[PDB]
């Protein structure tokens, strides 16, 4: 899977993730959602090797959903990200590691703050105002370095994200078939259906 | 191999070629690339002949145990995921498998899942898998719409395999057709490319790259 | 996986009207070095079977012990160990064939080529080959390694098909084997002059001949 | 990677009673991709016919080369080259590229104009002459052609009996090869008439 | 490095008739340019009116045949002496072969017999156990020489009726056992002439409702 | 191969086995590895058969042309021509050659030319695969100014052992005697030397 | 290939099989392997078949020109030198393995020449895949100064050993007898295998194949 | 360079050639014309290794233009294609071969016929009713097998070409930035500026 | 390494050089390669120093435990234990061991165990890199039923030659004499053996 972006604004986290699923010379699908809801206020996007990506996402989802039932409580985004990192850090020294990179965008209902975590397949975690995995970051980080402000609104975040996706459509060689965008705020997770 | 399956107004169409190769050696031209799992489930086969034949036969056994245990027809989503979770356990070992789990249930309606040997599992309306997928995609994508009749859909699938049977060196032999509806699957014949090609040329006025 | 170190060369054999003959030279080569000149490579099992072994000598010695141990084990709780329930050539072969194929399938082969020669209970001639891959075959003449290329052509002129076996006497067969051993000494760089020969006959039994030598050697055309 | 099986295709030739036959398929591909179904592999220089299988750029280059050579031959000798002589010319020409060869499998066919004797021949890529009376085969389905020819062929066939034999040999051999087929041509050659027939075969 | 595989040559041929089946194979066993044996049988009666051959690497072939024969024996024990049908035998062989998917039996297998309707059957397997029922199959070294001839002469491929010129196909008339044996012998004569690993002798096993019969013919020995 | 050249009172003697191998197959069992480059200058050949023959033929040509212009060449001169070829073409050759000759002035002389292309003048020399096995024996048993019969025995015993232990060596023992008296060819068969 | 030669009392007997192969397939069953060098010298050829044909032809051509200039029959030593020196120059890449036999002013001579440029001068030689089978026959039955019909039989017997026991070799047996008084080129000397008889006629009847178009042109 | 198509209709040859020039992770240009006019009624499109493509095209162009001046005559498309093939067939056994595939679309003014030649870097020439190089042919040949007729008009040829370019935009992984289309007929060579 | 064991009238004698190398560097010039596995069963060690020490220590343990239960083991028994270790661990070991011992019943016995793990009972045995050079010499000079002084000289001369030609061998010549009389250790320095 190719491009996954994330941006944390004033009161929300926005995750943009490409729709293309290519194998070899054929684009097999152009409407693929590269995300799983882990809990009502925590969303994880993912990209990496075929099979491993979904298998890993669904496995994490299952574990967080089990935690939610057992304790009748939602884990903080910080807690979920630390759980995910440990799973990847365990994975990297396995017989066959999970080749999956992830972004975790969550809204911490206790602190009333949006939070964005970037984690690679080695288990390298970082909290960021904006993140990306793979080649996308080479273009998108310099844009966001220029245009980002911490106090931006969700609409300003979406405009700044359009400017990222346009630059990627201009300068990247692969046709990634546009992006599905999702906003994570105090009211939960919703999909922007027109982008 | 060339296998396609697509969703439309009046169900699912599934069409496959019938050739097996060992390099440039044509090993057979009368091979069955569709497994009839039950009266409502089909599986297509592309990739390693043994890997497909074995694990899709095994899939049919696991679908039977589900309906004995649960007194209910297995969902296409569940059937496809048994196979995807299986191949994922064998990941890296060198299984070669590209398959399409096509079927109907009341719960989900007509449904197609693409599953392959490196773990990818995808729901969709159109798929073409095999060495000749690109050739089939070309004809299929440019004549497709939900609108299509059962007569036109059956033909388009027949024709999209013929297309790939022609251009792809490793596809051919004959076209096996299936139509899946709410009442189950229906076989729509074995069509030898030897006679079909010349009939389609004459009647359609196509294949003008050929001497005949 | 290993590599053979100390090695034995050709084992040759043939059927004749009443039994079988088998022969092998007494050399243990260490690459090009002709290291051990007193190595016996024909190993009898009972009074009705001789197992001829080529290839790695340490693995040969292992196989020799397995056969020695097989005789011990067959005697256990067996009042007919020296009569109706004695070990047969066909039993001894099938055992070795099982072992050889098992070992190749664990990627840890016994680095040998074996010919089991003998006579069965009913007087039938037994002659069969097995090697490090578990490949088995039978023929009126059998030879391992180098002998397959030079001995077989000569021995097949005496017994070309099955119907020639009753027409071949023990004298004709023994001459052919000794003739073939001379030819191998001229032409195999990893062979020796000294060899052992064994006849297993349905009437006269097992005759084991030690310290034979290649003789009647034509070298006179060299001086020119 | 292997130059002799990138493009694909086959040639077969046979002798009969006062006649020869040579035939070829029409496919040109890039491995799995079929590109052209009009790529003939049989050429002629006077009354001598030359079939060439293998790497298609070399098939074309050698055709152009032998046209060149046989033209100059005719100008100097004041007569058309004969099959026996042309065979030697092919062998020479291939062997002069011994350590950088043309990746081809040529096949000569024709009737000697003076003696009236039917003649065929074949070559490896460096020019060794297969000089057989019965039949010559070449290409990606050569094994298949060898089997077909050995069981179907018999000596001294009349032109239209021979046509059926060579045609069935080609068609059934091609249908067991992924890189051959897509159409076929058969030349029936007699001392002073040549019949060229295109065959109807399965187009996969 | 140790190479666990080898090539013992040989060539086999199965043909299904209307109420019979044949499985033939040459009796030559080789390695490289050497002849090991001029008479080493390759096609075996396995019981229950089933004949089998596993041509390729002779050790893996012997192993497989041995295991299937044993499978027939234990099928009788475990299911009250029930006859193993040819279709059931074929599925059992798929599992035997696929069991060694990642360290294969280096052989091309063919079984022949009668189906449960009394009609002739031939099944054909790759090394890792994929299979299919056919009317016609050659396997081994000279399979590329023989199969095209069988497409032409058994299934009447590319054959049409004189006078119609390509319009009407030659009808698919059934072949008698005497007719089939002629094709097998000539297929092996052709393969012997043109393939160096084929020769010495031909052994044919014929399966009918009455049982398993054998025939043997000389082949050219060079 | 087992080859040697040994100086003695009356001149020098060359010796060799007769085996030529292609892997384990003895391609020629009666090989003549003692070759003549001049009337009384000979050589022993070990290594590639093609390389040593090609060299020996070129040397024979050079010394024939030397003789045409400057009379009989010295044994040292022959050795230098062998060296020049072997040293300058060391990357493409596998040749181990012993050069032995009889002058009247210098008497018997032996020069050995190993793989490198270096030259070494010695009282005797041994070479070839089978020579490894007789270093001990030859060092203990060699004396200077031996008689003809002693030197024939010294070579016969030495090569007998080299043959016994080396599979690459075998067949007959050929010798070539170089003295003022002329050139004598000797042969010794297995039945004679094996019982020593 | 099985090629062989012997020196007999009056001269030389050369022998060869007739099988040419590609892969594991037999391309020619009656292929000629005994080559003309000069009227008194012939050469059997094994190895890469093209290299065998062209190497003998080039040396035959150059000896013809040599012989026209000197006005006398060529010698085997010069044929041996010219082949040797060429094969050596090409360091084994010209894969010719020859048995060279002929009769000079100096008597009969037999050589074996290897691809790398080594030659052995011998009273009997064998080469090719079938050389061991053939050499076994010579080690069994050869003796010096044989009569003609005896030597013919021994070489024929040695080629046969190769034909039957070696899969690389087959077909007929060709001999070439060379003495001072005659040259006898026997092709074939023996036909040890009959051509297999076919029990059916599988040839199709006229109009069975499907044609699209036709063209006729006269000459 | 990626996609080059050709199609010969009744009275013209139409060549479509992609605009993208990518190096690594960046699309350096999106308006590149992958063609050279060899003579007034002969056009050559090209694709292959960087540098080699243009160098080869311009070299051929220079030679045909030299021929045109010397003889005051336009070579037939058949002649130009044979010249080009020989140059590539010479190239393939060089120290460093030209890695260039070409299509030559020409109008033969003598025969009053359009002609399309497909030649690969080995020197493999074929005359075709429609052609393609690289991965494009895997999709586009089956379309053209279905829809092509020999008696089509130039407008019908352009519609059939749009259907090829749409299929390539749907199913290929790389963004080739659309195609420049050029028509070769009796009146010469002109560029379709809106496609 | 140059090692040998030789049977004679009164029993058996083991012999060895004292050089241990790491490439060209002589890591130990006074090495003791004759090691004791029982009162009158000793061995000569060649190959990897680590492997042969590890083996010899394990054998010493096995024979000590054999002695505790079943009394003095035969020389054949000691050889079998060495063989069992060397054969079963052939893929991980580089060990060439000569086993030599004195029974009263059997007298002197010598068993050699080369790289394969095979066993060979012999009148005498030679092994190690330096042994190649003395096959010729030892075969010509060995006799059965020699005296003690003859066998000491036979070993001294043989290893002197092995040392002279092999760079991997050198230093002192150690010997160990095994007879009914007991166990005697002998040493011979360069100044003594080089002048032979
Ligand atoms: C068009 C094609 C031929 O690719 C299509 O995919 C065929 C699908 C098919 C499905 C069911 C039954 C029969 C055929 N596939 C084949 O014909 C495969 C192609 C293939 C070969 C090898 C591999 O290897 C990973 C993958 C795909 N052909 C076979 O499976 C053939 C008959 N058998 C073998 O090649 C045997 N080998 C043995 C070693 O292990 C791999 C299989
Ligand atoms: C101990 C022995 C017998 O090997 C001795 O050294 C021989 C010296 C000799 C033989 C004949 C005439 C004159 C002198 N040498 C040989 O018998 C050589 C062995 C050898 C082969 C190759 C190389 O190095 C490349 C070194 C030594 N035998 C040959 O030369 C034979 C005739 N030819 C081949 O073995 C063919 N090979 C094929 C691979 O390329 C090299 C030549
Ligand atoms: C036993 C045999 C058949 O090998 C004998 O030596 C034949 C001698 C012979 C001589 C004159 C005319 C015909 C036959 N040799 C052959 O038949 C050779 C065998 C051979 C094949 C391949 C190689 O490769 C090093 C060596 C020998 N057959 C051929 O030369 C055939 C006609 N051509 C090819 O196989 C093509 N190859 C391509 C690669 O380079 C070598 C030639
Ligand atoms: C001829 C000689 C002196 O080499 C003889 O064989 C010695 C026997 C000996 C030495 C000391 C005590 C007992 C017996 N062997 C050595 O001196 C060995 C040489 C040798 C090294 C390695 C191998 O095979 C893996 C075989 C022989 N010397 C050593 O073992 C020394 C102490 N260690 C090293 O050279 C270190 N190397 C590093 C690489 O891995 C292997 C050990
Ligand atoms: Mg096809
Ligand atoms: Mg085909
Ligand atoms: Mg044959
Ligand atoms: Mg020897
Ligand atoms: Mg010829």
């Amino acid at each position: 899977m190719d491009i996954i972006l994330g941006i944390r604004v004033q009161d929300s986290v926005i995750l943009a993730s490409s729709k293309a699923v290519t194998r070899g010379i054929s684009v097999l699908k152009d409407s693929d959602d590269k995300t799983r809801q882990l809990s009502p206020h925590t969303l994880m996007s993912f990209a990496g090797e075929a099979g491993d990506t979904v298998q890993f996402a669904e496995y994490i989802q299952a574990n967080i959903q089990l935690y939610s039932i057992r304790e009748d409580y939602e884990l903080s985004p910080q807690a979920v990200s630390s759980f995910v990192r440990q799973e990847l850090a365990k994975s990297i020294r396995s017989r066959r590691p999970y080749q999956v990179n992830v972004l975790i965008g969550g809204y911490d209902k206790k602190k009333n703050k949006p939070e964005l975590y970037q984690i690679d397949y080695l288990g390298t975690k970082v909290e960021l105002p904006y993140g990306a995995h793979g080649y996308s970051g080479f273009y998108t980080f310099s844009l966001l370095d220029h245009h980002y402000r911490p106090d931006m609104t969700t609409e300003e975040g979406l405009d700044l994200l359009k400017l990222c996706v346009q630059e990627l459509e201009k300068r990247m060689p692969m046709d990634f078939k546009g992006v599905i965008v999702k906003i994570v705020d105090k009211d939960g997770i919703r999909q922007v259906d027109d982008f | 191999t060339t296998t396609l399956a697509f969703r439309f107004q009046g169900g699912i169409i599934v069409a496959v070629d019938s050739r097996a190769t060992a390099g440039n050696w044509v090993a057979s031209q009368t091979v069955k690339k569709v497994i009839e799992i039950n009266p409502f489930l089909l599986g297509t086969m592309a990739g390693g002949a043994a890997d497909c034949q074995f694990w899709e036969t095994w899939l049919g056994s696991q679908c039977r145990l589900h309906e004995l245990r649960e007194k209910e027809r297995i969902s296409v989503a569940a059937a496809s995921k048994i196979l995807s979770n299986l191949v994922y356990q064998y990941k890296g070992a060198g299984l070669s498998m590209g398959t399409m789990i096509c079927g109907y249930t009341r719960k989900e309606g007509p449904t197609i899942y693409y599953v392959d040997s490196d773990g990818t599992r995808l729901k969709g309306d159109i798929f073409c898998v095999g060495s000749g997928q690109t050739f089939a995609y070309g004809v299929l994508d440019s004549n497709y719409k939900w609108d299509l009749s059962v007569e036109d859909a059956l033909y388009l699938g027949k024709r999209s395999i013929l297309a790939a049977a022609h251009r792809d060196a490793y596809s051919g032999g004959s076209v096996n057709l299936y139509h899946v509806t709410e009442d189950g699957w229906i076989y729509h014949g074995n069509h030898d490319v030897g006679e079909l090609f010349w009939k389609v040329k004459e009647e359609e006025g196509s294949f003008n790259n050929v001497i005949g | 996986t290993q590599q053979p170190i100390v090695t034995g060369t050709s084992v040759i054999s043939m059927k004749y009207d009443n039994g079988v003959i088998i022969a092998a030279d007494n050399l243990g080569s260490y690459g090009s070095l002709l290291r051990f000149n007193g190595v016996e490579r024909l190993i009898p099992v009972g009074d009705n079977t001789v197992v001829g072994i080529s290839g790695d000598i340490s693995d040969m010695q292992h196989i020799e012990r397995l056969l020695k141990d097989l005789v011990t084990e067959n005697a256990y709780d067996n009042p007919l160990a020296d009569a109706e329930e004695a070990l047969e050539p066909s039993y001894i072969f099938e055992y070795l064939a099982t072992v050889m194929y098992q070992r190749r399938s664990k990627m840890n082969p016994l680095w040998n080529a074996i010919i089991v020669a003998g006579v069965q209970s009913n007087g039938d001639q037994f002659l069969r080959y097995v090697n490090l891959l578990g490949v088995t075959y039978s023929s009126p003449t059998l030879a391992t390694g180098f002998g397959a290329h030079m001995a077989n052509p000569l021995l097949r002129k005496v017994v070309d098909r099955e119907s020639d076996i009753p027409k071949t006497t023990v004298q004709v067969a023994e001459e052919a084997i000794v003739n073939a051993m001379r030819v191998l000494y001229y032409r195999d760089a990893r062979s020796s002059r000294n060899f052992s020969l064994a006849i297993i006959d349905k009437n006269t039994g097992l005759t084991f001949k030690k310290n034979l030598q290649v003789e009647n050697m034509k070298w006179d055309f060299a001086k020119d | 990677s292997d130059p002799s099986s990138i493009n694909g295709g086959i040639v077969v030739a046979m002798t009969g009673k006062d006649c020869v036959a040579i035939a070829c398929d029409l496919r040109l591909g890039s491995q799995s991709l079929g590109v052209s179904n009009k790529f003939e592999k049989i050429f002629h220089y006077g009354h001598v016919f030359l079939g060439i299988t293998g790497l298609a750029t070399d098939v074309t280059t050698l055709n152009e080369m032998f046209r060149y050579k046989t033209n100059l031959y005719k100008l100097k000798e004041e007569r058309a080259i004969e099959p026996e002589t042309f065979t030697q010319l092919v062998s020479s020409s291939l062997y002069e590229r011994r350590f950088g060869p043309y990746f081809v499998g040529p096949v000569v066919a024709g009737i000697n104009s003076k003696s009236g004797k039917p003649f065929i021949a074949g070559f490896d890529l460096i020019g060794c002459i297969d000089e057989a009376k019965d039949f010559i085969v070449s290409g990606t389905a050569s094994d298949q052609l060898f089997g077909m020819c050995e069981s179907l062929y018999e000596p001294n066939l009349e032109p239209e009996d021979l046509f059926e034999t060579i045609s069935q040999a080609l068609l059934n051999a091609a249908d067991r090869d992924a890189l051959s087929g897509w159409g076929a041509v058969v030349y029936i050659i007699k001392k002073d008439e040549v019949v060229k027939r295109y065959l109807k075969m399965r187009q996969d | 490095q140790f190479n666990p595989y080898g090539d013992n040559g040989g060539t086999i041929l199965g043909i299904a008739g209307e109420d019979f089946a044949v499985l033939a194979g040459d009796t030559r066993n080789i390695t490289d340019y050497s002849i090991n044996s001029r008479y080493e049988p390759k096609v075996f009666d396995c019981g229950d009116n089933i004949v089998m051959s596993a041509n390729g690497f002779a050790a893996d072939g012997d192993a497989l045949v041995k295991r299937f024969k044993n499978s027939v024996k234990w099928y009788h024990f475990d299911h009250n002496d029930k006859k193993l049908s040819i279709n059931s035998a074929a599925r059992n062989i798929q599992h035997l072969l696929y069991g060694k998917r990642f360290f294969p039996y280096y052989v091309h297998t063919i079984i022949a017999g009668l189906d449960e309707d009394g009609k002739g059957a031939v099944y054909s397997f790759d090394p890792v156990g994929s299979y299919e029922r056919e009317q016609c199959r050659a396997g081994g070294a000279a399979a590329s020489l023989i199969m095209p001839f069988l497409d032409n002469q058994v299934n009447f491929k590319n054959q049409y009726e004189p006078g119609t010129n390509g319009k009407v196909k030659k009808p698919l008339k059934y072949l008698s056992v005497e007719e089939v044996i002629k094709l097998v012998r000539d297929s092996f004569t052709s393969a012997t002439e043109r393939h160096i690993q084929v020769g010495d002798g031909l052994e044919i096993l014929i399966v009918t409702k009455d049982g398993v019969r054998k025939e043997f013919y000389e082949l050219k020995r060079d | 191969t087992s080859i040697m050249a040994v100086t003695f009172k009356d001149g020098v003697i060359l010796g060799a086995d007769s085996r030529t191998t292609t892997g384990a197959y003895i391609a020629n069992r009666v090989t003549d590895k003692l070759t003549r480059v001049h009337d009384k200058i000979w050589c022993c050949r070990s290594g590639s058969a093609a390389d040593t023959q090609a060299i020996a033929d070129i040397v024979q040509y050079h010394l024939e042309l030397y003789t045409s212009q400057y009379g009989t060449p010295s044994t040292e001169t022959a050795a230098s021509v062998f060296k020049e070829l072997c040293y300058e073409n060391k990357d493409n050759l596998t040749a181990g050659i012993i050069v032995a000759g009889y002058d009247d002035k210098n008497k018997g002389e032996v020069y050995t030319i190993p793989l490198g292309g270096s030259v070494h003048k010695l009282p005797y020399a041994i070479a070839g695969s089978g020579s490894t096995f007789i270093y001990g024996y030859c060092d203990k048993n060699f004396r200077e100014n031996m008689s003809k019969e002693e030197t024939v025995d010294f070579i016969k015993h030495s090569l007998s052992q080299a043959i016994k232990w080396d599979g690459s060596s075998g067949g007959v023992i050929r010798m070539v005697v170089l003295t003022a008296a002329g050139v004598e060819r000797l042969i010794f068969y297995p039945d004679e030397y094996e019982q020593l | 290939t099985t090629i062989a030669g012997v020196v007999y009392k009056d001269g030389i007997v050369l022998g060869a099989d007739t099988r040419a192969t590609e892969g594991m397939v037999v391309a020619d069953k009656n292929c000629s392997k005994i080559h003309f060098i000069s009227p008194n010298i012939y050469c059997c050829g094994a190895g890469t078949a093209a290299d065998t044909d062209m190497t003998t032809q080039l040396i035959s051509s150059n000896l013809e020109l040599h012989s026209l200039s000197t006005g006398r029959l060529p010698r085997v030593v010069t044929a041996n030198r010219m082949l040797k020196q060429m094969l050596f120059r090409y360091q084994g890449y010209i894969g010719a393995a020859l048995v060279l036999g002929g009769v000079d002013v100096t008597g009969p001579h037999l050589y074996s020449i290897y691809p790398h440029g080594s030659t052995d001068k011998l009273p009997y030689v064998t080469m090719g895949s079938g050389s061991l089978a053939a050499m076994a026959v010579f080690e069994d039955k050869f003796r010096p100064d044989m009569e003609e019909e005896e030597a013919k039989n021994l070489v024929s017997e040695a080629i046969a050993a190769g034909i039957f026991n070696d899969l690389g070799s087959g077909g007929n047996i060709d001999l070439c007898v060379i003495s001072k008084n005659k040259l006898d080129f026997l092709r074939p000397y023996t036909v040890p295998n009959k051509k297999g008889t076919r029990l059916g006629r599988y040839r199709c009847e006229k109009g069975t194949t499907a044609v699209l178009t036709e063209k006729i042109t006269p000459l």
